[PDB]
RNA sequence: ACCUUUGGGUUAAGUCCGCGAAGUAGUGAGAUCCCUAGGAUACGAAAGUUAUCGACAGGUGUUAAAAACACAGGAAGGAAGGGGCAAGAACAGGUCAGUGAUGCCCUUAGAUGGUAUGGGCUGCACGCGCACUACAGUGGUCACAGCAGAAACAAAUAGAAGUAAAUGUGAUCGAGAGGGAAUGAGCACUGUAAUGUGCACAGGAACGAGGAAUUGCUAGUAAUCGUUAUCUCAUUAAGAAG
């Protein structure tokens, strides 16, 4: 079944973060606290953590794709669904994809872990990462 | 002070003022005999029931 | 029934030096003769003088609006060089209609009523 | 005079005695009957509404209303 | 082979096909999720309003699920709401008797028309000129 | 024609060629008249928007909408 | 056993004849004839503005161009194929071919 | 704004003047009897004449 | 959720047992049709008396999306009102809905100022106003009093909804939209 | 010379109904055409598409005709909504810098003809027209979701074109933490050539809702919010056209 849909994102984005970080599977990239995840973005990051919420919610994106079947995600795919709006001063504000950096860091490290495969058009999951998550959701919806 | 007299419009006659703005009404009081003529600016239908400040004031060009 | 003809019959005269109204009267008469239902023709330039004009005439019926124009109308324009300027020639044609398709249109104008007589 | 970075002991106090027999309360009153900025009124509310001492009864968005001892609802 | 009916209901660009079965027990998911689970509020107050003039035991023993594409989030809404209502109707038209069909839709026709018939209403098309569809540019005299 | 230039390196003794590319106006003349402006490139017509009102109909272009 | 016979035309009373024609022919043959499909037109376009100058009110024009279209998918031998070809000539539609 | 106008007036006269043995109340009837006794091409025609036809009718 | 009854305003205010309380408004008022949500998309403005049906606290949020910036954030209205609900069905102790009601009763004005003048000069004088137009009226007063207090102000608008409505409920002179009714009616009589 | 005759009702329209020294056919309006909304019995085995059909003031109530309104059913109700085509006459209205369209005047190897390398068209006391960001809290910042018109996206470890944005929840900030103008030493890209564009760091101007005046807009309209496998286009949109 498609067991991911059962529960609120903002209750499991959260909780992975935290089982993500007591093991240390993604390692932060180098000056991490004073980088922003966007040329569009005024600051940097509010939470120290926000590179471990990056993680949460790209195996998060990985899940629900495989629940619908789509084909594979792309590094292309990804920097346009973190976008957003960039401030260009006395002109209009206009869409702007996310940094690919980080993006590469978390999915080269997810697959030093085994937890993402490679394949030739894309990234895609493995059943260790599609189990942590299944055994994470039946203790948080009770 | 709050006085008040309720009135029941039983015919609507001209659109009236610059502009076309107003409407001539005929309006008979609730609770005496008195049947006056008055204009009325809102939108109004027959049988509506308006207030009045005064009983007599009136627009005798009807 | 072609335009592009009439036209060239039309800038040939100018040329022969032949006044324009003997010129018009008589590619008119050609038009209507040969079953053209009416026919429109305009001639413009320093025709007369120093000072330019057009000169327009109309005969029969002619349509401007609507799709009826674009399957019964037929319209040609030409010029012709003379020693003070060019002189522009327009002529359009109306076609008759056609029940075997050939002169015009099968299918006669979308808002004219027929009333069938009775028996 | 501008407004407060301190909830001083007597402020304090006194705040406990006025918060009963109040009815709805909210971060503005804090900050425009006592002199305490934004920033300190958030703090204190949400220190008596762990307390019991308050009750919340709205966080909508940024929106965050509070109730007091003599609060009493509607009725069907 | 299981009692089912399909429908469609469109707002705007928006369009949804709900699908309808016999059931052991009352069940609803839209996005796959859940009315309980369901990440928009708008979308719920909408199927709550409608399953409330319709009587809870006539919803009983049913079965629904909510697919849809194009438009935005309040469209989408409303033409779901439209796509539920149409179900119910046809089911009790198809597998009840015909009495029970009448007395449900005197119900919602008395509530709102818009539930089972659809706006013709659509954006007018932009002409030169001007900004939009009617708005003219700025003339000038000195 | 696609030009060639010459170009040497910072010794100023080794020589290299490089091609110009062809871009801007002197290339996409009007096929009707010549001219270098308000040229129509799309569907590789290569025409300018006084000569296409007047061929429109005889290309095979109608006014629906 | 198969053919697809592609129709393309930018002139749709053609294009209505030539198909009638030819599914005419179909159910005179009948093979298990059908009509043919109709296919999404191909509409490229164009806007412009009016005046050969910059004087008066911006006017402006759109004209397109629509490429009509029709497929049939059909079955026959391949004689059939060969002798029925003679058909798909003198027309102003343009005509092409596909086979398995 | 919406008037039949004076060829569609001429034409249902003429209808009514010989056809009055064939017509009754209904316009689902008045216009199958057009449909008929005339060569109308434009649907909006037909509908216009008709409704005319059943106005001239009860008249 | 929180409830399988019968339908209540944001699924907690009673919605019935209602009094308009002056007959001159009574057919102008719909405080009939019950909505979960203070949401409809009804197309009733193309019509004669239509915008009369809209359920009230429908006509009280559109209100809201004032000020130019704010145009078409009816989500953002909802909010807002619902948190003004909460304190003013706390403060008052009634309904909500009857301070809604009785503060547009109060905040009409009854008489007017016109020109009547035609075959010549415009002179103005008092004209008496329609019961549509009153209502009209007392919307637009209780909104721009609103508005315009909060603009530089440290208070939080849902606040400042509360404080208004219940002094309009109560006829109070602290009202902006109840001083303002006592102005247009002392120069209509000034005019008469 | 010229007029066709008494100016009463109706429509958007001499559109029509009355009445007449006038009467008959036409152009213009309407009809037709194109798009948007509803409709398989056709086609396909994929789940859509297209459709010669459907609305006519037709029904009831309003006591000459032509018409109009208010209800009612209906996908759709008063030109169904939106475009496109579109009389006659005019104007010394605009364009010879669109044209191997063109009369006449002028120049024509020391060229007013071509070509090449550079410079200007982009200069700045100053008056005007049209646009774009604003003056905050109905806000700013962080993160997370999530939805178009539909379907095209080598790779990229700070960052250096791309598949919405408003928006939804939680945090935060607290009354010039709103705002991004002039400017510094840099780091890349396009190009035959940067003067053009992108990026990072510093810097932080006026402006606290606008005098006399003035411009559009009646419903999926105005206003708000993004987007162009549309046009310009090697690189350049604060412009048009969608
Ligand atoms: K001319
Ligand atoms: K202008
Ligand atoms: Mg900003
Ligand atoms: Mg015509
Ligand atoms: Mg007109
Ligand atoms: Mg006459
Ligand atoms: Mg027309
Ligand atoms: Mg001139
Ligand atoms: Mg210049
Ligand atoms: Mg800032
Ligand atoms: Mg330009
Ligand atoms: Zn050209």
């Amino acid at each position: 079944n498609t067991e991911i849909f059962k529960v609120r994102h903002d209750t499991f984005i959260p909780a992975l973060s935290e089982y993500l970080r007591t093991n240390k599977t993604v390692v932060p990239i180098k000056n991490f606290d004073i980088i922003k995840t966007s040329r569009g973005k005024e600051t940097s990051p509010l939470d120290i953590n926000w590179y471990y919420t990056r993680a949460a919610s790209i195996i998060r994106k990985l899940l629900i794709s495989k629940a619908k079947n789509e084909k594979p995600l792309s590094i292309v795919r990804f920097s346009s669904e973190y976008g957003c709006a960039k401030d260009r001063g006395n002109r209009p504000n206009k869409h702007v994809r996310a940094s690919k950096g980080i993006i590469i860091k978390i999915l080269n490290d997810l697959q030093e872990k085994g937890w993402v495969e490679k394949k030739e058009n894309g990234w895609t999951l493995k059943k260790e990462a599609e189990e942590v998550s299944k055994q994470l959701i039946e203790k948080l919806i009770n | 002070s709050e006085e008040v007299y309720i009135g029941e419009v039983l015919q609507t006659l001209e659109k009236t003022g610059p502009g076309g703005g107003l409407t001539m009404c005929q309006v008979q009081l609730k609770d005496q005999k008195r049947t006056l003529y008055r204009a009325i600016m809102g939108p109004i239908a027959v049988g509506d029931l308006v207030a009045l400040l005064d009983c007599e004031r009136e627009h005798r060009r009807g | 029934l072609c335009p592009a003809i009439q036209a060239e019959f039309i800038r040939s005269k100018f040329e022969e030096n032949i006044p324009y109204r003997r010129s018009v009267v008589s590619a008119i008469k050609n038009i209507k003769s040969a079953g053209g239902q009416g026919c429109v023709i305009e001639v413009s330039g320093k025709l007369k003088g120093q000072r330019a004009r057009s000169v327009k005439t109309i005969d029969g019926k002619i349509i401007h609006a609507g799709q009826p124009k674009e399957e019964f109308m037929r319209y040609a324009t030409t010029s012709v060089l003379l020693k003070q300027g060019i002189i522009g020639i327009k002529v359009g044609i109306m076609l008759p209609q056609d029940d075997e398709g050939i002169k015009g249109p099968v299918y006669d104008m979308v808002d004219k009523i027929k009333v069938l007589p009775i028996k | 005079v501008k407004r407060h970075e301190r909830v001083e002991d007597d402020i304090f106090n006194k705040i406990v005695k006025d918060v009963k027999n109040m009815r709805i309360l909210t971060r503005t009153t804090l900050s425009e009957r006592y002199n305490l900025s934004l920033n300190i009124s958030i703090k204190l509310l949400r220190f008596l509404e762990e307390n019991q001492i308050i009750k919340l009864i709205s966080s909508h968005r940024g929106s965050k209303i509070y109730a007091g001892s003599k609060y009493e609802p509607l009725k069907v | 082979s299981i009692a089912q009916v399909i429908t469609k209901g469109t707002r705007k660009t928006a369009i949804s096909k709900c699908v309808c079965s016999e059931s052991n027990e009352f069940q609803l998911m839209v996005d796959n999720m859940t009315l309980d689970v369901h990440h928009d509020n708008f979308l719920v107050a909408k199927i709550k309003e409608i399953m409330k003039i319709i009587g809870y035991e006539h919803l009983e023993n049913l079965k629904f699920e909510l697919t849809t594409r194009g438009g935005g989030p309040i469209s989408r809404a409303y033409a779901i709401r439209q796509a539920f209502a149409k179900a119910v109707i046809s089911y009790f038209g198809k597998y009840y008797d015909e009495q029970r069909k009448q007395d449900i839709k005197e119900q919602i026709m008395k509530f709102d028309r818009a539930a089972l018939v659809a706006d013709p209403r659509r954006v007018e098309p932009k002409k030169y000129g001007g900004p939009a569809a009617r708005a003219k540019y700025t003339k000038s005299y000195r | 024609m696609n030009k060639q230039m010459i170009k040497y390196n910072a010794d100023l003794e080794t020589t290299f060629t490089v091609e110009r590319k062809d871009f801007g106006r002197t290339n996409r003349r009007c096929r009707a008249c010549f001219a270098y402006n308000g040229v129509i490139r799309k569907y590789d017509l290569m025409i300018c928007r006084r000569c296409f009102r007047e061929y429109a109909g005889d290309i095979g272009f109608k006014i629906y909408d | 056993i198969n053919v697809e016979l592609r129709l393309l035309c930018s002139n749709k009373k053609l294009l209505s004849d030539l198909s009638n024609r030819y599914y005419n022919y179909l159910f005179q043959n009948s093979p298990t004839a059908k009509k043919p499909r109709v296919l999404q037109p191909f509409i490229c376009d164009v806007t412009t503005r009016k005046s050969p100058c910059g004087q008066g009110t911006a006017t402006w024009s759109k004209y397109k161009m629509i490429i009509h279209g029709r497929m049939f998918a059909l079955q026959m031998t391949h004689q059939m194929l060969k002798d029925s070809a003679a058909f798909l000539q003198n027309t102003d539609v343009e005509v092409r071919l596909t086979l398995k | 704004g919406q008037i039949k106008g004076k060829s569609v007036r001429t034409a249902s006269k003429v209808i009514v003047e010989r056809y009055f043995n064939r017509l009754t109340n209904d316009f689902y009837d008045n216009r199958n009897v057009v449909i008929d006794v005339a060569e109308i091409r434009s649907k909006k025609l037909r509908n216009k004449v008709s409704g005319c036809v059943t106005k001239l009718y009860k008249r | 959720t929180e409830t399988s009854g019968d339908i209540k305003l944001f699924g907690r205010y009673p919605y019935t047992d209602l009094e308009v309380k002056d007959i001159t408004l009574e057919k102008y008022i719909n405080v009939a049709s019950k909505v979960i949500l203070p949401h409809t998309s009804s197309r009733l403005n193309t019509k004669k008396f239509g915008r009369t049906k809209i359920p009230v606290v429908e006509r009280f949020v559109n209100a809201m999306m004032r000020k130019g910036r704010n145009n078409g954030k009816k989500t953002l209205a909802m909010r807002i009102v619902k948190d003004a609900f909460f304190i003013i069905e706390g403060v008052t102790g009634q309904n909500p809905i009857q301070i809604l009601v009785d503060a547009i009763c109060n905040s009409g004005p009854r008489e007017d100022s016109a020109r009547i003048g035609k075959g010549g000069v415009m002179k103005r004088s008092s004209v008496d106003v329609s019961p549509l137009r009153r209502i009209n009226i007392a919307i637009f007063l209780l909104a721009k009093g609103v508005r315009n207090s909060t603009f530089k102000d440290i208070k939080m608008l849902p606040e400042i909804i509360a404080e208004e409505l219940i002094n309009a409920a109560k006829n109070t002179q602290s009202s902006f939209a109840v001083k303002k009714k006592e102005e247009i009616e002392r120069i209509a009589k000034s005019n008469r």
